[PDB]
């Protein structure tokens, strides 16, 4: 009973009706029957239904319908390669049916609210995907098909059809093909690829243009704040050597004992850190 | 001053003896000690399940208890009343069970329930600007004249760790 | 997974349950008895 | 090789299972098959295989022991270290076990650690073979205090004159001869009247006589002697020359005696 | 038929148990 | 012992009843001392006169070995079951058949009437055992667990409802609404094939080739070690006296003291005049309700009765 | 069942430990539902 | 009234010294002193542990909720510029809200910059830097309460 959700599927209206069979349909992952449900999202919508069943969504943790993550509404295989790949699950036949079987006896035994082991990992986070997670909802999502009448032309309905009148996407895009087990077991996503290739560009890291430099060029400082939020954020990391402070341009150059606490200061903040409600922004020399 | 594990006035990074300053992911299950004793490396076992069932495996456990005396309040039979308790609620809860099961040599709900449900992705742009949504649970209306839709038949093949035992000569051989 | 399928043997049959009666040997005599 | 290779572990490892499929138990196909994938170097495979082959026959010992084994040959020393202390939870009784599992840690240096499972081991009141293993552990390093405790234990887990005799030797052996002495004290209090013979009686005659304390082994000798049973038969005359030999360390009279 | 020679057929990770298994991989053939 | 304890009377033998073709595998007493039944393979179940012993009644109807038999105490019914497979319930009210509840997959070894649910719980060699609906004809449960048969099974009211054991040597309780087990003994190394439930002390025991234990209640803490008679032993059976009597496969039946482990008396009996020296031992063997006699079903086709002698001291 | 007793502030300190979704109360995994 | 330096805390792990900042807070330290002395603590459980975080005790209820100040009920934080929770074993007085103070207390794992505005610190432990940490890698649940019983057994206030 109640299915498991994203908060972008359910609707964005509060009120809602929604339906209930017992064995309505098989998933299309364990292959089992399972309670399905419906409702209609909004105004315009498709009226969603339970893709599968609620089992191996707690395995992988995930919105039933959507596949994605609860916490970042992210396809499986970006937030493995944001964590742990060593979950797994048997694809294979007889043996897919075998894991499910035992899991769903493992998952019984449980508090029943938690993703089994994963969860135990789920914790720790942020590296990236936080920074990638998506912040609003999403409702061009649930737009209903596109009308494949009038996609050759000819749609007699007229205004009244409810299907989607617009152009469909071009075949050609790899992002197009989409199947459903593949989405689900992170292999060849296009989308998660995409995704990851976004990831990449995200200038961050590498950093390192000299050798022990420590010293951080930081732009974007304001005439609001004093150093003292700087130190009190920054004696986590370690022994400073030093600050060097100019309020002419706004900007703060600051030394550490080591260049890897230099690092982790950029990481930590690049992007990130705000404080005295204003952005905090770092570069290198 | 130290500068190692050996040695907040400090103002520095120190990690005193061994607190990870680095990810790991180490798998190790923590090892416990309870009150005074002892390692308690019978958590091996119970491992699979909760603190809440029981496991034999240490070596007292097998060795024996002696007497008990004619009777003792230590041993018997829960009571009249206990009974009488366990059994109505036993009974109770069968009954349920059978009938699901005598559901099929007898082959109609009308219930609509609502319900009130919060999120966990919150965040004030989720919903419209609701810290919870309600639901009204309608069960569908099943066709009298369906077949059963799906097929049963597929097989696959079949425990607890098994709890300690606790139990030649030439010629004989 | 419960299976639609049915067999004659199954039917209901005797479905209630013939109680002792005092003189048939009810467990209270039974109790007193020497 | 990259497909030719491939097609190979299909046809073994097809087999292996139909192998399994047929017979379900004879776990020498389990054996077989765990053995041929850690050749491969598949171990996360071999695991699974060995898994599966203790839900089918978890008190087998063959199959315990080669998959601990597997585990070693590999440095896995964490899940060799798991598996072990199953064995030992879950088969207790058998010592090939904590023999092992004892071995391996101090292969590893870990003398805590082969202490703990000592002490363990120790809780099921085993053999005297284990005993003695437990005690020659801590002598190999010199720990005699430790030695002398775990006897302490010992010679109450199983009371048997042999057992308190050895004990009283192990003191011997380190000079510590006023220990030995209060041990054979102890040993012939605890006994007591009721059933006390030859063997302890004899040593503790020639602990005072290595002492050279002759008229005490003499004193020791009769007024023990006469305090109890005597007279059986073979072990009092053992004795008798035990006493014969202490004194030749007029004079013949019982020579005479026996003889009429 | 790919229930053998494409993915493990029904896998067992082993239990994990106060040590590090984490670092373990293993070479090729 | 606590002072050369409870002198109880020896018993002797009092009569002797042929006539079943068969080995008689299983003896029940009715609720009012009135009959006593057998099974056996012979495929019949006979209904016997107790005093008299006279024969009243042959039902036929198994079609293999009948290997156990229980007259409820509450309804007027035998359940007997078989190697068939089947269990059947007669009403005696017409000596037919009125039920039959399927679904083991071998032969069933055992059978017991829960006292006040109206549930009957049968043990199989298929390795399970199962919890039956009297009225419906309905498997409640089943209890999977043991590896082996499950031979002996007992039922009873307060805590550990069914007391099981099987072949595979170790002994499961079960919790009877859970169907699941709350407590595995595993301390006897050969197979276990009876056991019995003290009439009042809350405690409980359990035969095996090599040696009877006895049990605490719940939980099965060890209690007591009996040792002396070793053969492999199909019967244990106990008065509110605390007489405890061990049946065994090669004739010999001893009788011990519950509290102690004193075995006061041994019987070892002559077969049959016709028969054959092997074809000795006690399958099983019941007392009546008046604890004044003892049946024992033999091998060698024989229903024996003992009385216990009134010279004795 | 006093105001006092039932709705006293759980004491102290939060443990980061749990992810802005693990902090919520629940019954179900994806939220809390009655 | 004395403010004694060293506390001794004998939990079922092992035997844990602490020193009190009399220096810097007084009320916090005679409350907890107090305690101690009058055998508050003992038999209480670290209800809550978080592994590389902090250590939370100070509870006779074990609910997280419970728990009282020989000031009567909760009384008020001596916040200080010098007190910053930087590096383990720190001793503080856990706070649900600002002035409000109970028994309950907890220690450090763990550099924990983000939480002085929140809390009081008491002072700074002495010996039992391995018991801690055995106490840190203790299994908990999801709520971060032990899955067994970590206790105090004998809390004592020399000085
Ligand atoms: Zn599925
Ligand atoms: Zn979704
Ligand atoms: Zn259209």
């Amino acid at each position: 009973d109640f299915p498991i959700l994203c908060q972008t599927c359910l609707g964005e209206n509060p009120y809602i009706r929604m339906t209930k069979e017992k064995y309505g349909k098989e998933c299309k992952i364990c292959a089992r029957p399972f309670t399905v449900f419906r409702w209609c999202p909004g105004v315009r919508m498709r009226f969603k239904k339970t893709e599968v069943c609620q089992t191996c969504s707690k395995l992988k943790n995930v919105c039933q319908t959507c596949l994605l993550d609860l916490e970042y509404g992210l396809p499986i295989q970006v937030r493995d390669a944001g964590l742990s790949f060593k979950d797994d699950m048997p694809k294979s036949d007889v043996n897919k049916e075998y894991y499910t079987q035992n899991m769903e006896r493992e998952i019984s035994n449980s508090d029943g609210t938690r993703p089994v082991g994963m969860l135990g990992k789920a914790t720790s986070t942020s590296d990236m995907l936080l920074k990638l997670a998506r912040t609003t909802p999403y409702y061009k999502r649930n737009r209903p098909h596109i009308c494949s009448f009038w996609v050759k032309g000819e749609c007699k309905r007229g205004e009244e059809c409810p299907y989607r009148h617009e152009k469909p996407t071009d075949p050609d895009d790899p992002l197009a093909d989409q199947n459903i087990k593949d989405r689900y077991y992170g292999i060849n996503d296009p989308v998660a690829d995409k995704l990851l290739k976004r990831a990449s560009t995200m200038p961050r890291l590498d950093p390192p243009e000299d050798k022990t430099i420590t010293t951080l060029y930081v732009g974007g400082l304001g005439d609001t704040i004093t150093e003292t939020d700087l130190r009190n954020h920054f004696y986590q990391f370690g022994e400073i050597r030093t600050i060097t402070v100019v309020q002419r341009q706004q900007c703060a150059f600051i030394q550490f004992a080591t260049r890897q606490a230099a690092e982790v200061a950029a990481e930590k903040s690049f992007n990130k850190l705000i404080v005295n409600g204003r952005r905090l922004n770092v570069k290198w020399g | 001053i130290p500068r190692l594990l050996e040695d907040p006035e400090i103002h520095v990074a120190q990690y005193p003896l061994d607190m990870g300053r680095k990810k790991k992911m180490s798998n190790a299950l923590a090892i416990q000690v309870d009150s005074e004793g002892k390692i308690k490396y019978d958590a091996i076992a119970r491992q699979g399940q909760s603190k809440d069932k029981v496991i034999y495996s240490k070596y007292t456990d097998l060795v024996p208890k002696e007497v008990m005396n004619a009777d003792d309040p230590d041993l018997q039979r829960p009571d009249e009343e206990a009974i009488k308790e366990i059994t109505e609620k036993t009974r109770v809860a069968l009954e349920k069970s059978v009938s699901q099961k005598v559901a099929a040599a007898m082959p109609k709900l009308a219930p609509a329930q609502y319900i009130r449900y919060t999120p966990s992705q919150q965040g004030v742009a989720f919903n419209s600007g609701a810290k919870q949504r309600v639901i009204r649970m309608v069960e569908m209306q099943k066709d009298p004249m369906e077949p059963p839709r799906f097929k049963i038949n597929k097989k696959i093949p079949r425990e607890p760790p098994p709890a300690p035992v606790m139990h030649m000569t030439v010629k004989e051989q | 997974q419960l299976s639609k399928q049915y067999s004659s043997r199954d039917l209901p049959s005797h479905t209630k349950i013939k109680y002792r009666q005092t003189t048939q040997d009810a467990p209270e005599e039974v109790r007193n008895r020497d | 090789d990259e497909e030719e290779l491939n097609d190979y572990k299909l046809r073994k490892r097809k087999t292996f299972e139909d192998n399994i499929r047929k017979n379900r138990t004879v776990i020498s196909n389990w054996i077989k098959y765990a053995q041929w994938e850690e050749s491969l170097k598949e171990i996360q495979r071999a695991r699974s295989i060995y898994e599966r082959a203790l839900d089918v026959d978890y008190r087998n010992i063959t199959l315990w022991l080669k998959y601990a084994e597997m585990e070693m040959k590999n440095r896995q020393v964490n899940h060799a270290r798991n598996i072990w202390d199953r064995a030992i939870t879950t088969l207790p009784r058998v010592n090939q076990f904590w023999y092992k599992y004892t071995y391996m840690e101090e292969m590893l240096g870990n003398v805590a650690g082969a202490r703990q499972v000592f002490e363990r081991w120790m809780e099921w009141q085993p053999e005297e073979q284990a005993w003695h293993s437990y005690i020659n552990f801590e002598l190999r390093y010199k720990e005699v205090d430790r030695a002398r405790t775990i006897y302490e234990r010992f010679v109450l887990v199983h009371p048997d004159v042999k057992n308190w005799i050895k004990y009283a030797r192990f003191e011997e052996k380190h000079a510590y001869f006023a220990h030995a002495r209060k041990v054979y004290e102890r040993a012939v209090e605890f006994f007591g009247d009721e059933h006390m013979d030859e063997h302890l009686y004899v040593a503790f005659a020639k602990f005072e006589e290595n002492q050279k304390e002759f008229e005490r082994v003499r004193v020791i000798y009769k007024y023990a002697l006469d305090r109890i049973s005597k007279q059986e038969l073979f072990k009092n005359y053992t004795i008798f020359e035990k006493k014969f030999g202490d004194r030749r360390g007029k004079r013949r009279f019982q020579y005479e005696e026996e003889v009429k | 038929g790919v229930d053998y020679n494409a993915e493990i057929p029904f896998e067992k990770k082993p239990a994990l148990g106060f040590y590090d298994t984490s670092e373990e991989n293993y070479q090729a053939l | 012992t606590m002072p050369k304890p409870q002198w109880h009377p020896p018993w002797k033998l009092y009569r002797v009843i042929s006539g079943h073709l068969g080995w008689v595998r299983c003896i029940a007493v009715e609720p009012g001392n009135q009959w006593f039944v057998t099974g056996s393979a012979d495929r019949t179940i006979k209904i016997w006169d107790l005093a008299s012993g006279k024969l009243k009644l042959s039902l036929t109807g198994h079609i293999s070995t009948v290997r156990g038999v229980i007259v409820s105490t509450r309804s007027p019914y035998l359940f007997s079951c078989g190697e068939d497979k089947q269990v059947k319930c007669w009403d005696l009210e017409y000596n037919k058949v009125i039920r039959h509840y399927h679904g083991h997959l071998s032969a069933v070894y055992g059978l017991d009437l829960h006292p006040t649910i109206d549930v009957l719980v049968t043990c199989s060699r298929d390795s399970t055992a199962r919890i039956w609906d009297v009225r419906t004809k309905a498997s409640v449960h089943t209890l999977s667990g043991h590896t082996n048969a499950v031979a002996t099974v007992r039922c009873q009211a307060a805590e550990p409802q069914i007391i099981t054991g099987s072949h595979d040597t170790t002994i499961r309780l079960w919790d009877l609404v859970a169907g699941k087990t709350r407590v595995t003994l595993t301390n006897h190394k050969k197979s276990v094939r009876a056991v019995v439930l003290h009439p009042r002390h809350y405690t409980f025991a359990s035969g095996s080739p090599d040696n009877i234990k006895q049990w605490k209640f719940p939980d099965g803490s060890f209690i007591q070690n009996l040792s002396g008679h070793n053969a492999i032993i199909n019967t244990l059976t106990v008065n509110s006296d605390g007489v405890l009597v061990s049946g065994a496969d090669n004739g010999t039946m001893h009788l011990w003291d519950w509290r102690t482990g004193y075995n006061f008396q041994r019987v070892h009996a002559a077969v049959q005049p016709g028969s054959l020296d092997s074809e000795s031992g006690i399958f099983a063997c019941a007392f009546d309700q008046s604890e004044s006699r003892l049946l024992t079903a033999e091998a060698d086709k024989t229903i024996k009765v003992y009385r216990e002698d009134d010279t004795a001291t | 069942p006093t105001y006092e007793t039932m709705f006293a502030p759980e004491f102290g300190p939060e443990n980061p430990f749990r992810t802005q979704q693990m902090a919520a109360p629940r019954n179900m995994l994806s939220g809390y539902a009655e | 009234s004395w403010q004694p330096p060293n506390v001794y805390l004998e939990t079922s792990m092992g035997i844990i010294v602490l020193e009190l900042y009399w220096k810097h807070a007084p009320k916090t330290c005679k409350n907890f002193a107090e305690l101690a002395r009058r055998g508050y603590y003992n038999g209480t459980k670290f209800h809550r542990i978080i592994k590389d975080f902090m250590i939370q005790g100070g509870d006779p209820t074990g609910t997280g909720r419970g728990g009282a100040s020989i000031y009567g009920k909760q009384f008020e934080d001596e916040l200080h510029p010098d007190l910053k929770f930087t590096g383990a074993g720190i001793l503080a007085m856990a706070n649900a809200g600002p002035d409000t103070n109970g028994s309950q207390f907890f220690v450090t794992l763990a550099p924990t910059q983000w939480l002085d505005g929140k809390h009081t610190i008491f002072g700074r432990v002495c010996q039992g830097i391995g018991m801690v940490n055995r106490v840190g890698m203790v299994e908990t649940n999801s709520q971060d309460r032990p899955v067994d019983d970590v206790k105090i057994i004998k809390a004592y206030p020399s000085g």
